[PDB]
């Protein structure tokens, strides 16, 4: 508007006046990534630097004749004998409600070509988790969208649920549908009840964050989450510290009085980074070419995502970890340090998604530690009746093959089984709320679907859901903003599931 | 001229550390000449510095006849390759040079080597299929437009036959110039992957040429099949950025690559990763498959082939290439010694372009029809070798033999395998393959034998070998 | 978008032409350049002691 | 006595151990003339520098060049036990460590160091930092300065970023 350009202009003219302190110290070596700094005996741990070219470092090996820094950039541009500077303060990355529609980087730098973000704060990359006097039970709830996942293994707010699986099996799938599945009330005006996302996008290529960030911004899904982008293109710093820079940002909802969901994307390549700078630093090395700290690595940054009490705020923060195993083996040595720090694992096996379980999600290997004390009333009592009987099924699996010698017991619990196991499988991006899902748990588990063929499973999900929104929408409507059922509500949905279910 | 010259002082192996003076040291990545005894030259990388003015240099040759004290000029710049339309049709070198005996390569500008890869607001992506011409790829796996493509196998499953098919019914017919760049190859192969491309037109020593030949096998050091990637990408991005043209890199194997910077990284001052591995191995295998994607500028649509070590999908040099690859073609060694040719695993292959928006609502109920018979095939194998075919019913039974013929269809001959097969070559289009996958889960193929779709084409050819094989 | 781009590039053009301009200046030995340079120097330590 | 100078660990604790056995009546001064004398005749002279680089030495070509780098020198006081201990221990190849470390004890504990612009500073020997530097920064900015590259470098990075 009337010459952009010359607004910008008067503004960066003035800005170096006060840069006659010296600095810090020289360099000795270089490669790597590494930086032997000579010198800088005020620089404090885990304090960032600056080179002579313009790349950034981390002084996290503090000797006494050197400082072992570790570059966010290209070595190139490091040669001997360039002069270094201190920053004076530690590894920090920008934080508040800003940052809500932007791809940031790993130190809080914008990428998508935005302009300025309006940080409201700067909160360090390494700090303390919550203790155990200012954290409560987890009581609410995290919808997820899939009918599989909100009856099985339900996640809650504050809680950590790890998404392990093989190559291509339903590991980033499921996160990608509960962050869309807020869309209901993110939009509305209760500030409680939404819960912004926090994808981080670590190990990943240039290509696949390009493609996950635009198909959010199609289905009004990019305008609050946050999306940490951190290729395998930069540094080993960049990459390792990009667990602990998206964990400070999410952080400052939980403190004020919302909810977070932050999803490290992925948890085998935040490990693969860490140990990559701790090679390089002359360290020992331990188990699977990994450094002495590799429990408490992981463990740090989980731990953090927890629910506070009434007098902390009352918010909440999710950690969804993807743990990227290797052929189906979940008892390795980053598989089981992340399963055994968090409340639960969803396991994702490759055999199962190539049948047309959509997506493949174990239900004997799944679980949650929470169980049913954060989830909704009215879904709670579909899914007391449906976990013991997908349990026997699954034992008594093996005589389907013999369907000439089945008993009364066992044909009923083999054609219910494979009703309730169909009616569950979703397609992609295309997450149900709990009112849709807890009418169609409903009509399996008493015996309303038992006389349709398995081949129709598919057809009548659709038609059932179609046909309650403009019969009995009071019905519909009533389980979605009290949470439960009384008395009359079981009867009401028992007479239209009957009607229906004749055509 | 200000040239800065260097003193070797040390030399074990493919690293040599040189000794400049203080001040005029080189930066990394850096090439530094070396005059010997004959008319060449010997090219070292700058990889770090050990300080003392002093940096460690590796030797993209033989280091045999260096002595302490040589003189070491430095370039100022890194290792400079030729780029442009003069290299299409030369067989060049790590270092640029031409080693195919037809003079030198005229070229007006000289791009290097070592280069950042593109932003996340320069990436533009894409949903297009690419149509390769084989029936388990046209179905299964579709490959993308502009994306990577990684075609994992172990030794002697079809890893160097699989890129060599392709190459002659896709890159034969496209528009933009094709960047063959081999990396840890062998001799044989790359004196005949130069002769066919003459005898098809389109590598013309006379006329206009279309690929870019990088030479660069496992007869060299250590220092030149590491830097191998990085020269015959450099000639692929400027044809893409500064013409715009869809260029398609063929790298044959991907899996030299990683192989080749952890055996000098123990002589570097490094210590040893999982498997006799290099620390930085996810870090240099980002900075260069992240170079070869698609801008604004242009399209790059990378065919490399991955080599699994002794069939091991879980190694440090497999899993992590999976993660910057849109299709994979997984190979298998067990179907290769029932007969498919070639090993197209139809469950471990998967894709980004499978879906039914891509493909189409009728293309994706195919995939997910053959996926699930497929898979269904291997549970009810397992019983029968303990309780025979006693024990399968009326379902099982028409499963069976439809999990039998469907295999044996989607193994076509190739035209490069003539040789090994004796069989012509077939070529079935997309919309072909689609109609003949359809009609024969349906029941319309049912009476046939199995026979009839081994080693056969679309639905016309099947149908053809049933009659003749009667009679 | 085309008049997006039509403004990123005379700006982008405008920045690279001011640019060389300031660089060919300072190597035509500048005499006001070199004066300033030590008095900002002798200003600076005074005001920290 | 250990002053406040780090200077390293290992490579530099050669000189700081004999310095507090040589800061005992006034045995400071003559130990700075001493060590200059030692790595100027086995530099720049072709005639003594045939076992520096060599694994040879033991006692015969070991004892024999800290004697006649002593006597017929210019040293009396405990300037020839310094080689003794650097001759036994192989670290005879390293000489010029060992003498550039004793020089800047004396200059931290009795003057200035650092820098400043353009060439070297001035180095006082006063008391205070603050209270040398600005006496000493305007009559050397009046007094020649040349001023014949950090400034340009900064304007230009500043320009790139907002664009
Ligand atoms: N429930 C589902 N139904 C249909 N397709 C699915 C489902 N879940 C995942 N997919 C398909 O799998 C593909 C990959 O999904 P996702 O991004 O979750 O895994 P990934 O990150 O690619 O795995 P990897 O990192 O091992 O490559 C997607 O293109 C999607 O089409
Ligand atoms: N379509 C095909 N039909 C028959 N044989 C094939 C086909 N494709 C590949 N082969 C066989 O596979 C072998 C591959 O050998 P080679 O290229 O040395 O190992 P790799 O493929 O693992 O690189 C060849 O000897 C060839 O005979
Ligand atoms: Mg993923
Ligand atoms: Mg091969």
């Amino acid at each position: 508007p009337t010459e952009v350009s010359s607004i910008l202009e008067s503004k960066i003219r003035g800005v170096s006046d006060e840069a006659n302190l010296d600095e810090t110290g020289r360099v000795l070596s270089v490669g790597d990534g590494i930086a032997r700094v000579f010198g800088l005996n005020n620089c404090q741990a885990e304090e960032l630097v600056e080179f002579a070219s313009g790349v950034k470092g981390m002084a996290l090996n503090l000797e006494p004749g050197q400082v072992g820094i570790v570059l966010f950039g290209s070595d190139r541009e490091v040669k001997e004998g360039e002069i270094v500077k201190r920053t004076g303060k530690i590894v920090d990355v920008p934080i508040g409600p800003g940052m809500l529609g932007r791809v940031v980087d790993a130190l809080g730098n914008p990428i998508d070509g935005k302009g300025p973000i309006e940080a409201t704060g700067y909160a360090i990359a390494q700090l303390k988790a919550p203790g155990i006097l200012p954290r409560r039970s987890v009581f609410e709830p995290m919808q997820t969208g899939l009918k599989a996942v909100d009856a099985l293994v339900p996640i809650g707010r504050g809680q950590r649920e790890l998404i392990i699986g093989d190559r291509q099996t339903g590991k980033t799938a499921v996160a990608l549908d509960t962050i869309l599945n807020q869309k209901r009330w993110n939009d509305g005006n209760d500030e409680s009840k939404k819960l912004y996302c926090v994808y981080v996008a670590v190990g990943q290529k240039r290509s696949t964050v390009a493609q996950l960030v635009q198909t959010l911004e199609q289905n009004d899904a990019m305008k609050y989450s946050i999306v940490v982008a951190a290729t395998a293109s930069e540094a080993a710093p960049l990459q390792y510290l990009a667990p602990f820079t998206a964990c400070a940002i999410a952080e400052w909802f939980r403190d004020n009085g919302k909810h977070a969901l932050i999803v490290y994307d992925d948890l085998s390549k935040q490990a693969v980074a860490y140990r990559q700078l701790s090679l390089l630093l002359r360290r020992p090395p331990g188990r699977e070419a990994y450094p002495g700290d590799v429990f408490y690595l992981h463990s740090r940054l989980l731990e953090r995502a927890a629910k506070m009490s009434d007098a902390n705020g009352g918010g909440s923060l999710t950690a969804l970890p993807v743990i990227e195993t290797q052929g189906g083996d979940v008892s390795a040595y980053i598989p089981t340090n992340v399963i055994s720090i968090t409340d639960g694992q969803i396991f994702l096996e490759a055999e199962l998604f190539y049948k047309g379980i959509r997506p493949a999600i174990n239900v004997g290997l799944s679980v949650s530690r929470v169980g049913s004390a954060a989830q909704v009333k009215a879904m709670k009592q579909v899914a007391g009746s449906l976990k013991l009987f997908l349990a026997q099924y699954r034992e008594v699996a093996a005589f389907a093959q013999f369907g000439s010698d089945l008993d009364a017991s066992t044909k009923q619990t083999l054609s219910r089984g494979e009703r309730l196991t169909q009616l569950l499988k979703q397609k992609q991006y295309s997450p149900q709320a709990s009112e849709e899902q807890v009418p169609v748990i409903y009509a399996g588990v008493n015996g309303f679907l038992d006389n349709i063929p398995i081949e129709r499973i598919p057809e009548f999900e659709e038609q059932f859901i179609a046909y309650l929104k403009a019969n009995e929408g009071d019905i519909l409507e009533a389980i979605r903003t009290k949470g439960e059922l009384s008395s009359e509500l079981l009867d009401k949905l028992k007479s239209a599931t009957e009607t229906f279910v004749a055509t | 001229a200000g040239p800065a010259s260097g003193k070797i002082r040390a030399v074990i192996g493919a690293v040599v550390d040189v000794q400049f003076e203080q001040g005029e040291l080189p930066a990394i990545l850096n090439a530094l000449t070396i005059d010997q005894g004959n008319n060449q030259k010997l090219v070292l990388e700058v990889a770090q510095h050990l300080g003392e003015n002093a940096v460690r240099a590796i030797a993209m040759d033989g280091t045999e006849g260096l002595v302490r004290g040589q003189t070491v000029v430095d370039t100022g710049a890194p290792i400079s390759v030729p780029v442009g339309r003069g290299t299409l049709g030369r067989i060049i070198n790590v270092v640029g040079e031409p080693i195919d005996e037809r003079g030198p390569i005229e070229c007006k500008q000289r791009n290097p080597i070592h280069a950042d890869p593109p932003s996340f607001v320069e990436q533009s992506t894409e949903a297009e299929v690419l149509e390769t011409g084989i029936k388990v790829v046209d179905l299964l796996a579709p490959y993308a437009r502009g994306g990577k493509i990684g075609l994992f196998g172990g030794a002697g499953v079809g890893k160097t036959v699989f890129i060599q098919e392709l190459i002659n019914n896709i890159a034969k017919a496209h528009g933009g110039f094709s960047v063959f760049t081999g990396v840890g190859e062998r001799t044989r192969e790359g004196n005949d992957l130069y002769r066919e491309m003459k005898e098809t037109g389109v590598i013309n020593l006379e006329g206009e040429s279309k690929v870019a030949l990088v030479f660069g096998q496992m007869n060299e050091p250590p220092g030149a099949r590491a830097r191998v990637a990085l020269t015959g990408l450099t000639i692929a991005e400027y044809f893409r950025d500064e013409e715009g043209q869809d260029v398609l890199l063929f790298v044959d194997n991907i899996f030299r690559f990683t192989q080749a910077g952890s055996e000098v990284s123990a002589l570097l001052g490094r210590i040893p990763s999982a498997v006799g591995y290099q620390p930085t191995l996810a870090t240099d295998m980002g900075l260069l498959q992240e170079r070869i994607t698609t801008t604004r500028k242009g399209s790059v649509t990378s065919v490399q082939a991955v080599y699994v070590p002794a069939d091991d999908l879980t190694d440090p040099a497999p899993a992590t290439t999976f993660a910057h690859l849109d299709a994979t073609t997984v190979l298998s060694r067990g179907i290769s010694e029932l007969g498919i040719y070639p090993a197209v695993d139809p469950l471990d292959s998967k894709s980004r372009l499978l879906d039914v928006s891509v493909v189409g609502q009728e293309h994706y109920d195919v995939a997910t029809g053959v996926q699930q018979t497929l898979q269904a095939y291997k549970s009810l194998q397992d019983i029968i070798a303990i309780l025979g075919m006693d024990e399968l019913s009326e379902q099982d039974k028409l499963t069976v033999e439809r999990a039998r013929k469907i295999q044996r269809f989607l193994s076509q001959p190739f035209a490069v395998a003539e040789v090994f097969t004796g069989i012509e070559g077939k070529l079935v289009r997309l919309k072909d393959t689609i109609a003949s996958f359809k009609a024969v889960l349906e029941g319309k193929y049912d009476h046939l034998p199995e026979n009839a779709f081994y080693m056969v084409g679309g639905i016309e050819d099947v149908v053809a070998k049933a009659e003749k094989i009667a009679a | 978008r085309y008049e997006a781009q039509v403004r990123q590039h005379e700006q982008e053009q405008l920045a690279s032409t001011v640019i060389s301009k300031v660089q060919s200046e300072l190597q035509n030995a500048k005499f006001q350049d070199k004066v300033l340079a030590q008095a900002v120097e002798e200003v600076e330590r005074l005001f920290a002691k | 006595i250990k002053p406040p100078v780090q200077l390293f660990g290992l490579d530099g604790t050669y000189a700081t151990a004999l310095f507090s056995a040589s800061a005992k009546d006034s045995s400071i001064e003559k130990t700075f003339q001493s060590v200059q004398k030692l790595s100027s005749t086995i530099s720049k002279d072709a005639k003594v520098a045939q076992v520096l680089s060599n694994p040879a030495l033991s006692l015969n070509s070991r004892k024999e060049v800290v004697s006649v780098l002593s006597k017929e020198l210019k040293l009396e006081p405990v300037v020839s036990n310094l080689l003794t201990v650097l001759a036994e221990n192989n670290r005879l190849s390293l000489f010029d460590s060992i003498a550039k470390q004793f020089s800047v004890l004396n200059d931290a504990y009795n003057g200035v160091v650092e820098a400043t612009v353009v060439s070297a500073k001035p180095l006082d020997s006063k008391i205070l930092n603050r209270l040398t530097k600005s006496i000493t920064n305007s009559k050397y900015v009046g007094p020649g300065k040349t001023l014949k590259a950090s400034k340009v470098n900064k304007l230009n990075k500043v320009l790139s970023e907002t664009i």
